[PDB]
């Protein structure tokens, strides 16, 4: 135990604990799901209530006209990197006066989140990103961790027993490249109803959904606009 | 670094300071050596062994001169010693660029303790393992200083540092007196030399500086084979 | 260094005894013989291979060794 | 340990390249193999190694005989008994001692 | 126990076990090749599919420093991009400084020296990557290095990284390496990854294969992976 | 005893000692290799063993001879990366004293820079001491050639004729028996004698390959790595 201290010490079997202990940080927040088609780009979150009277802690947020990341994990990781974020983005918009592409945007991010996970004193950034957005060649669907390990995913699920939601994705990625966005969207919150109990789902006060498309900006709905997506639902079975 | 700068040596709860007491175990355990300033002139001596028969002699040298009349000698570690000479090097010059005139070997004795003093209060090192005997005829008089690790300096008649330093602290007490020549000084230094060195003592086994009014010089080991006649 | 069967009075050699050994000794002696046949431990099939390699084998086979004709590890 | 009682102190120590040679050579003899035993590259891959080491590279080698049913002994199975004896000496230490 | 914390502490008999800790963290990952011919080096990298995982193209160990030297990094992940970028900033001041393409045996020696930095301190860790070094050049040839987590470096014809290395070794050495064209031995790094890795342990595993040499130009690019197709067609031969 | 941390960082024993650079005097011993240096009446000699495991392996760079400047060569021992990081701390510095000073460099005033550094890894308390051992040789004017020693302790002495590496107990041992029996030194009569005391050590009596020889001569002032065919001329000379 008393090599599981500090994030510069490694272990004798080689794994050092620190960012071991840090993916179990992400695991406590809220699950949300990100997918996409052939020409769009679609991620789903779960929000969550810290009790009656309070309002439901925000999941998706804007960053560019096409970037649009989620969270999970810590907050003042997630705002941390978000300044960062948006910094980025708007230096190439002053400089080369064009969109970055998503692909190297994240790169940047896991030369920013290293040098915390080497030196001491520093701790890693416990966060849960998953990215969506366009480059000149169509979608993508990013996910981190706090180890600095980026994926290029097609469908996710990160937070809070996603272990059901992955299961869903695998029986259904064959339907998600030929279908449009009307299906597109209600097959994802298809998959968030298995990271629940089963006597609640989506009531309009707990679901956000960002779609970024091909002559759609990042467009980010909450309760009111969600409400024309949540029609035409089967139940759960039991 | 980082700016950690926080030292590892504090008191302790009799009110001693631990590492300075164990520095100098590491000088008793030196190698020996005697200084004797005897009216005229100071004589120093080490005691050279090498360990094969293997190493040069011409090589390393122990008797070092800081100016054309002032010299010192050790009696600890190798590596040590030579970094504070190169520092008392350097600020023998800055005397000299200021003043336009030779350092006082007294002058050095306050400033190269406070180089040494302030080395032990500082972050993050160990204090040096070497005591020092500093010689010089400035201003007609002979000089003759030592320092030690914990930053300290006297002023001595005659003394010894090294291993068996309380044996020839009673043989220079019986043995030398109020006044010498240059030439009886040299005589009985090595008589304490030969009082606990090994059995065959050639040029190679000591090796001699003195200070003059005519100013520092080292002796060649012809000559201390030649005084090496009627030893000890 | 035997253990006889001796006469009280004559003092004669009568018996000829087996050898006893340590009361610990005599309870170290498996009797039960459980079972645990191999398919009730998964996943650790390479260990189980170099185990029967090295120990039933030579209890079995003692001419697959002598024909190469090393040892037993 | 003083003389006397005990007189002449006698050392002995791990093989050199030639002792790693020989003691080779005499564990090899009741194997049946083929004419292809370079002895030389297993000795430059064998350092440190006890006279007990060569007997058990000699055991090892014969164990992949014993799979697949080769009653002769290829040159391959030694450069992998080797490496598999070699592996396990990442467990020991503390092999020398001074004398007296 | 108790001298094996920091990187600036010696043990009791002489070396340090931070050191040694990450040598056996890139043992833990899964295999990468190479092997050079006479005229240039090819590089293999196997790469484990778990479920899905990934849009197929992700994360691809076969980095690209230069437009002649290429990379085959294994062992933990997110620590040899770094290394990429500091492998990317080198070569661009020689470039600025001395005016002409950088030659690989000062390439190792200025990422070893910066590997090697990070052992002596008790401010950083030792890295957790090992990593390779192939390019090619007509007034030089084909040269192929190999830096471990303590900072050695120097040359082979062949080696290997991660938990088949010696196993993998063994059949590298049965080849013929001097009189062997590349196009050759493309399809045989396929079999070399093909025999190793049952799928007992990861049942989908998946191929990749760098190639730099004289038929491309001294560039260094990927194979034709989906063109020409002799990769797998030619490894799954191994049926018996 | 354990007082303190002094069995962990660098400060003083109870009895003045200091543990971590007596460790390190053995951290060079886990290389497995012997360096022999002798100086003659105009020639200097450096001859060491190499061990290649692998034909996988190159052959041209394994070679512990470095030559530092046109007229400076050297030999390392201890462990690999802690070695090349002491060479260009040696290069760097000796060309520093061309642009400071102008004329060359001696061996001597060299050996006191690299020692006052290796000084202050000792010194300073948060920096791993770099166990590694440096051999020099050159020739002065008006003083013949050289031969010295620098210590991860950081203290220097010329010698005549001196080894490294494992086996100084035993080659110092057979050298005091060989100098100092009146020998006259000619330029084969170092060469002779640097073989053959090193083939009684180990043992071997050896191929031409596995030994390297630098040697420099005031006759050609360079410092000159032999090749595998003149030192096979050396070696079937001692072979009467």
């Amino acid at each position: 135990n008393q090599y599981d201290n500090d994030v510069t010490v490694w272990s004798p079997q080689g794994r050092i604990h620190q960012i071991e202990y840090a993916m179990e940080a992400v695991k406590q927040g809220s699950a949300t799901v990100g997918l996409k088609s052939k020409t769009h780009a679609v991620l789903v979150a779960l929000k969550r209530a810290q009790s009656e009277l309070a309002a439901h802690q925000k999941k998706i947020l804007h960053v560019d006209n096409h970037i649009g990341i989620s969270i999970a994990g810590l907050t003042a990781d997630a705002r941390l990197l978000c300044n960062f974020m948006r910094q980025e983005c708007l230096d190439s918009r002053f400089v080369f006066d064009r969109p970055l592409p998503v692909s190297r945007l994240v790169s940047l991010i896991g030369s920013k989140t290293q040098i915390p996970t080497q030196r001491y004193g520093r701790r890693p950034y416990g966060v849960g990103l998953l990215i969506a957005g366009y480059d000149d060649m169509g979608p993508h669907i990013f996910q981190t961790c706090p180890s600095a390990n980026y994926f290029d995913c097609r469908a996710m699920s990160i937070g809070a027993r996603s272990q059901s939601a992955r299961t869903y994705l695998e029986r259904h990625m064959s339907e998600f490249m030929e279908c449009n966005l009307n299906e597109l969207v209600k097959h994802g919150l298809r998959a968030l109803r298995e990271t629940l109990p089963a006597e609640q789902d989506l009531t309009t006060k707990n679901v956000s959904i960002g779609i970024v498309g091909k002559d759609l900006e990042f467009t980010i709905y909450d309760d009111d606009d969600v409400s024309p997506f949540l029609e035409g639902l089967e139940e759960r079975p039991q | 670094e980082r700016g950690y700068s926080f030292s590892l040596t504090t008191f302790s709860p009799s009110g001693k300071l631990v590492q300075i007491e164990y520095a100098l175990a590491a000088v008793a355990g030196g190698a020996p050596s005697v200084g004797i300033k005897a009216a005229n002139g100071v004589v120093l001596a080490t005691e050279k062994k090498q360990k094969s028969i293997l190493y040069d002699e011409r090589s390393v040298h122990k008797v070092e001169p800081i100016t054309k009349h002032i010299g010192l000698v050790y009696s600890g570690m190798g590596p040590d010693y030579r970094v504070l000479v190169h520092r008392a090097r350097k600020l023998a010059q800055q005397y000299y660029l200021v003043y336009q005139e030779p350092i006082p070997t007294a002058q050095l004795v306050q400033r190269v303790a406070s180089v040494m003093q302030e080395y032990t209060q500082s972050g993050g090192v160990r204090p040096f393992g070497v005591s020092l005997l500093i010689c010089g005829w400035n201003e007609g008089r002979p000089y003759l200083f030592q320092s030690d690790p914990s930053g300290a300096y006297f002023a001595w008649k005659a003394t010894a540092m090294g291993k068996n330093y309380v044996n020839g602290k009673t043989f220079l007490e019986k043995r030398y007196n109020e006044d010498l020549e240059l030439e009886d000084a040299i005589h009985t230094a090595i008589l304490t030399l030969k009082e606990s060195f090994e059995g065959q003592m050639t040029e190679d086994n000591i090796e001699v500086g003195i200070c003059n009014e005519a100013g520092f010089r080292r002796l060649t080991p012809t000559e201390v084979k030649d005084y090496l006649a009627a030893i000890a | 260094g035997d253990l006889v069967g001796v006469n009280k009075d004559s003092y004669l050699i009568l018996e000829t005894l087996p050898t006893e050994y340590d009361s610990r000794v005599k309870a170290m002696e498996v009797d039960e013989r459980p079972t645990e046949q191999y398919s009730d431990i998964g996943g650790l099939d390479k260990q189980i291979q170099e185990l029967v390699e090295a120990i039933v084998l030579p209890m079995n086979h003692k001419e697959k060794f002598e024909n190469l004709g090393i040892q037993p590890p | 340990l003083r003389p006397g009682r005990l007189d002449r102190k006698i050392h002995i120590d791990l093989p050199n390249e030639q002792a790693r040679l020989d003691i080779l050579k005499i564990h090899a003899g009741p194997i049946t193999k083929h004419g292809e035993i370079d002895y030389e590259a297993i000795v430059k891959l064998s350092d440190g190694f006890n006279g007990a080491d060569l007997r058990n590279v000699c055991t090892e080698a014969g164990m992949f005989a014993i799979r697949a049913d080769h009653d002769f002994v290829v040159q391959e199975d030694f450069m992998k008994a080797v490496r598999k004896v070699a592996d396990s000496k990442k467990l020991e230490s503390k092999l020398d001692y001074k004398p007296v | 126990t108790g001298y094996d914390l920091s990187a600036s502490t010696f043990s009791p008999d002489g070396r340090v076990f931070q050191v040694e800790y990450a040598m056996k963290a890139v043992e833990n990952s899964s295999t990468a090749i190479g092997i050079r011919c006479k005229d240039g080096v090819v590089f293999g990298v196997e790469k484990l599919v778990l479920s899905k995982l990934y849009e197929e193209g992700s994360n691809k160990r076969l980095f690209n420093v230069d437009r002649h030297v290429g990379m085959a990094v294994a062992g933990l992940l997110a620590d040899a991009r770094s290394l990429a970028d500091i492998a990317r900033e080198e070569a661009s001041n020689f470039r600025s400084n001395f005016g002409y393409n950088i030659p690989l045996k000062h390439l190792a020696d200025r990422v070893a020296m910066y590997v090697h930095a990070y052992t002596l301190y008790s401010a950083v860790r030792p890295f957790g990557c090992s990593f390779m070094l192939g390019s090619y050049s007509v007034n030089d040839g084909a040269q192929l290095y190999m830096i471990d987590p303590s900072g050695v470096s120097y040359g082979y014809w062949g080696c290997a990284i991660g938990k088949a290395r010696q196993a993998a070794k063994t059949e590298i050495e049965k080849l013929q390496m001097k009189e062997m064209t590349c196009r050759d031995i493309v399809k045989e790094v396929a079999k070399i990854i093909y025999i190793v890795h049952d799928e007992v342990k990861d049942k989908a595993f998946e191929l990749e294969l760098s190639w730099v040499g004289e038929l491309t130009n001294g560039r260094h690019e990927i194979v034709p992976k989906d063109i020409r197709e002799e990769a797998e067609k030619y490894a799954k031969e191994s049926l018996k | 005893s354990s007082a303190g941390f002094d069995r962990h960082i660098t400060i003083f024993s109870p009895e003045g000692r200091l543990y971590q650079v007596e460790y390190a005097f053995k951290a060079i011993n886990q290389g497995g290799l012997t360096s022999v240096a002798v100086r003659g009446k105009d020639c200097a000699v450096i001859v060491t063993q190499k061990k290649v495991p692998d034909k996988l392996l190159d052959s041209s760079t394994v070679t512990h001879l470095f030559k530092i400047t046109e007229n400076i060569g050297c030999v390392m021992t201890g462990m690999t990366a802690d070695s090349r990081s002491q060479v260009q701390r040696a290069r760097y510095e000796a060309a520093n004293w061309k642009y400071k000073y102008g004329y060359e460099i001696p061996v001597d005033m060299l050996c006191k820079r690299i020692a006052d550094i290796s000084q202050v890894y000792t010194q300073n308390a948060e920096m791993r001491p770099l166990g590694c051992c440096m051999i020099l040789i050159g020739i002065d004017e008006e003083q013949g050639p050289q031969v010295y020693k620098c210590d991860p302790a950081g203290y220097y002495c010329g010698f005549k004729a001196t080894a490294a590496g494992v086996k100084q107990t035993e080659s110092t041992s057979f050298l005091e028996k060989k100098v100092k029996k009146k020998f006259d030194w000619t330029f084969e009569q170092t060469v002779e004698t640097a073989i053959t005391c090193l083939s009684t050590v180990l043992s071997i009596d050896f191929k031409p390959s596995e030994i390297e020889v630098g040697v420099v001569t005031v006759e050609n002032p360079k410092f000159r790595i032999l090749t595998e065919a003149e030192i096979d001329a050396h070696l079937v000379a001692l072979a009467e």
